[PDB]
């Protein structure tokens, strides 16, 4: 019971960090970040797309 | 290729059309009024997988960078305005130019 009592804290801490985590405002390790793509050129369509996942 | 890379790719290929993709993964192909003059009949199997479909009009005036893929487009969009732009001081330029010429000669 003991170390249930500590692993169920130390897993409430796992799912914070994942729901807490922001870079400034945008979350990224919840799940909603899902893959945004970062124009690292100087013309259009030269995007890299980048995925954080849940 | 991914969404993305296949969008670099055309960019690269050809200066006729520029490409682009937006947040949801559909690509967005835009083709200045100053190169194309009519709608582009998309073909081969790439389109048939992407279903491009109609092209509206975007002028500055109606550029929105709200979404990625409004902001993307934008590019394209400035890009053939400042050639319409260049275009015309060029031939402005010519004007000058010329008309620096006649003087000259009136002149004599």
């Amino acid at each position: 019971v003991a170390i249930q009592e500590e692993i169920t804290a130390l897993n409430d801490e796992l799912n914070r960090i994942a729901e807490t985590t922001s870079f400034g405002g945008n979350k990224l390790l919840n799940g909603t970040f899902s893959t945004k793509s970062f124009q690292i050129g100087a013309d259009n369509g030269e995007a890299v797309m980048l995925t954080l996942k849940d | 290729d991914d969404i993305e890379e296949v969008a670099t790719y055309i960019n690269g290929q050809t200066d006729m059309v520029k490409a682009s993709v937006n947040e949801k993964g559909q690509l967005q192909i835009f083709a200045g009024n100053n190169k194309v003059t009519g709608d582009v009949a998309f073909s081969g199997g790439l389109a048939g997988a992407l279903n491009m479909q109609a092209g509206t009009a975007e002028t500055v005036d109606t550029i929105d960078v709200t979404s990625v893929g409004g902001a993307q487009q934008s590019v394209a969009v400035i890009d053939s305005a400042l050639k319409y732009v260049d275009s015309h001081r060029a031939e402005l330029g010519a004007f000058q130019n010329r008309f620096n010429h006649a003087i000259s000669n009136l002149d004599n």
